RNA sequence: GCGCAAGACGGACCAGAGCGAAAGCAUUUGCCAAGAAUGUUUUCAUUAAUCAAGAACGAAAGUCGGAGGUUCGAAGACGAUCAGAUACCGUCGUAGUUCCGACCAUAAACGAUGCCGACCGGCGAUGCGGCGGCGUUAUUCCCAUGACCCGCCGGGCAGCUUCCGGGAAACCAAAGUCUUUGGGUUCCGGGGGGAGUAUGGUUGCAAAGCUGAAACUUAAAGGAAUUUGGCGAAGGGCACCACC
RNA sequence: CCCAUGAACGAGGAAUUCCCAGUAAGUGCGGGUCAUAAGCUUGCGUUGAUUAAGUCCCUGCCCUUUGUACACACCGCCCGU
RNA sequence: AGGUCUCGUAGACCGUGCACC
């Protein structure tokens, strides 16, 4: 009988200080109907947006999830969750006469977060090469993957998220990647394809504090 | 008689080899045997895709494709006419056809 | 019921998921977190034909039908979830998915990012089927 | 007629003939 | 729809193969004076020769087969 | 949309590529063990690819005792279709499909072509290992390295061409070196059925595998290939007695 | 031939035929039929257009390739109770 | 100082079926 938008509420999320623009979107909740709290219904929502809608202008295929768990009154406060890639992006990497590495290790910061990086890579055919073929041998492969066990072993453990994060928002890393490995094999098609949350600590108002800044 | 000189795959020092489903059927066939299609092709069709950019909110937005793999029974390929049938000697031809359009 | 935001220089953002598969088709609008849905029309809302729930047809009345809701709602800014049927069978989409999005655009209505969220396997179980196939 | 149906009547009639032949003794 | 958009006149350029059903309906390629670089290809009905020009309501859609 | 739990599988990368005696083998990492080929001015010195008796391994399905049973799915149930379906189709769906051990040893287990050795054309690529030789890159100088290029060597999966030669022809670098017949060595077939049938032996819990006739009937059964013929096969041309 | 008699019929459903320039169409005039003789047919003449310089969609014909266990040739051969 | 750079043309799909003989 009664229309269910009647006693709906409007709410605004909040972009971390990390990012150039702190406002990104709304969302809406119903009101607190008894024991039922609007302000828990916030907590468990996942905000899937783009990386260059949110920094200026820059590489635009990069992917981003948030995680809400902070509001008080007409404000959603955000956080990072987890990085990821689209799907034509990933499938227009992929091509045959060429080889695919894949390299992931679960990792920990120096707080109590703990990561889990996927990375592609894809050989690079020479612009002299005359072969069709191009591939590399097993134990190529097998040291190009050790190789990026001890990267992303040292660049993650020995620091905390917000430099790893703002290390993420350019190709630091995989210019890292095609650094290290061009003695190896050439390859030029490197990327983070995903990151997954695993673990959280104990959580407390004040890291979320200082992580708006 | 023997009509070809392989059996219409790729089968040389195997013996064995991993079957795939078909798409349109749904037959056991063989990766080297069956005829496997890879269509580039945009998220929406041609004569719609300028009604997509007047409406857009972004400036000079590309439009994104989809990449998918089509992996074809004989007689789907056959049934939707995907490969047809040659002479004796004209079977004598391994390239593709040229691609114009 | 509306937005705190003037409606004159900036917009309001939500996603809308387009499932199409080749029996049906589907236009379902939420907000930007995906958990909270607005509205929901298929093909079978609008056409009293049994063989044409996925069909463009009723994939424009289901359009306008959304647009007019969104429209009341004042939401004016879709992203595109679009998906076909995914699992272990065929994953090319619908004809009707197209024609949906082609219409509710027609409505003068302003869209972002368009992206494919299609459930690809690895690699899944075994298909529904026999060994020679669906054969008829 | 394929030799496969002609071989499965034959295996039925010869394994009903030998259960009647090792039920009679 | 519901656009008021303007009208815009095109001049021909070259005659190709007709295409239809019961063939009726000829491909032609076409192109406008007030932005000379911009050519478009569209379906016209009739008989139509090389040097006259036509009207034309949209040019927002693309010329394809007999359907 | 957010999580949990269980089971199955490792797509795209993935090729007329690799390995293995064959069945067969694809997420990363670690451990153990074996092997081809390459190189050798290393060792032994005829120690041999040949094999009835005998022995190991062996697709799927089938049987036996255990927890798991996601998905799929023989029999079965239901609804359409059809003159008539307990068939094609759709929804459920038992046993199985999954693991450990105990079995059986059957496939179009097919390169429908046994094993070793020697000889007889060329060409362009591929994989391994070795070798020589301009140049570029891990930024600018010097060396080895990986990547690329140009050549050679041996082994392997393979391709193109032919009056070498052969065959009934399809076709063959072997299916050649065969009346101008003889390198060595296992298994196996004398028209077609009857018939891999009956009996006997054999092994198997069972399902059943191996060995394996006769009577009687038949003048054909068959292999390659050419021309109208017929497709509920594809492609193209023509027609105001077809269309717009 | 003359005078009376004045019905249906308000541009016809499904379906279907003919036609590219002096052509269709509207007219009239000859020949055959004929003792009496044209609502038929074959020609002649007047006036005289709309649309198109193509297609294989429908309807048929023809050709190439492919498969054949068919040769009296699919109205064929051929399996089992 | 000019204001519409020059030259040639496929840039084709994108609704479409099919029981029972």
């Amino acid at each position: 009988v009664v229309d269910p938008f009647s006693k709906k509420d409007w709410y605004d999320v909040k972009a971390p200080a990390m990012f150039n623009i702190r406002n990104i979107g709304k969302t809406l909740v119903t009101r607190t109907q008894g024991t039922k709290i609007a302000s828990d219904g916030l907590k468990g929502r996942v905000f899937e947006v783009s990386l260059a809608d949110l920094q200026n202008d820059e590489v635009a295929f990069r992917k981003f999830k948030l995680i809400t768990e902070d509001v008080q009154g007409k404000n959603c406060l955000t956080n990072f969750h987890g990085m990821d890639l689209t799907r034509d992006k990933m499938c227009s990497m992929v091509k045959k006469w060429q080889t695919m590495i894949e390299a992931h290790v679960d990792v920990k910061t120096t707080d109590g977060y703990l990561l889990r990086l996927f990375c592609v890579g894809f050989t690079k055919k020479r612009n002299n090469q005359i072969r069709k073929t191009s591939y590399a041998q097993h134990q190529q492969v097998r040291q190009i993957r050790k190789k990026m066990m001890e990267i992303m072993t040292r660049e993650v453990q020995t620091n905390d998220l917000k430099e790893v994060v703002n290390k993420l928002i350019p190709d630091s890393i995989g210019k890292d990647i095609e650094k290290a490995c061009q003695s190896i094999y050439p390859l030029h098609d490197v990327f983070v394809r995903k990151v997954k949350m695993l673990k959280k600590p104990k959580f407390e108002l004040g890291k979320l504090m200082e992580l708006h800044g | 008689t023997k009509k070809r000189r392989n059996n219409g795959r790729a089968k040389k020092g195997r013996g064995h080899v991993q079957p795939i489903r078909c798409t349109n059927c749904a037959r056991c066939v063989p990766k080297d045997k069956a005829i496997k299609k890879f269509v580039i092709r945009n998220i929406v069709e041609a004569a719609a895709v300028r009604d997509i950019s007047e409406a857009s909110v972004f400036d000079a937005y590309v439009l994104p494709k989809l990449y998918v793999k089509l992996h074809y029974c004989v007689s789907c390929a056959i049934h939707s006419k995907v490969v047809r049938n040659r002479s004796r000697e004209a079977r004598k031809d391994r390239t593709p056809p040229p691609r114009f359009r | 019921s509306l937005g705190p935001q003037v409606a004159e220089g900036e917009n309001v953002f939500g996603v809308c998921h387009i499932f199409a598969s080749f029996n049906d088709t589907f236009v379902h609008v939420t907000d930007l977190s995906g958990k909270e849905t607005i509205c929901r029309v298929t093909g079978g809302m609008k056409v009293k034909a049994d063989r044409d729930e996925s069909s463009p047809y009723a994939a424009m009345l289901a359009a306008q039908d959304v647009a007019q809701r969104c429209k009341e709602l004042g939401i004016t800014a879709l992203h595109i979830k679009l998906r076909a049927t995914g699992g272990n069978r065929t994953k090319t989409p619908g004809p009707g998915a197209q024609s949906a999005l082609r219409a509710l655009a027609r409505s003068g209505m302003k869209i972002g990012r368009i992206e494919d969220v299609t459930p690809i396997p690895s690699d899944s179980t075994r298909r529904k089927g026999g060994r020679r196939g669906r054969r008829l | 007629m394929r030799a496969k149906w002609r071989k499965k009547r034959m295996r039925r009639l010869k394994r009903k003939r030998r259960k009647m032949r090792q039920r009679s003794k | 729809t519901s656009r008021v958009q303007p009208i815009k006149l095109a001049r021909v350029t070259k005659v190709l193969g007709r295409t239809g059903s019961q063939g009726q309906c000829t491909q032609v390629r076409v192109e406008f004076m007030d932005d000379t670089s911009r050519s478009i290809i569209r379906n016209v009905k009739g008989p139509v020769r090389e040097g006259d020009v036509l009207t034309l309501l949209e040019s927002e859609r693309e010329a394809r087969r007999l359907r």
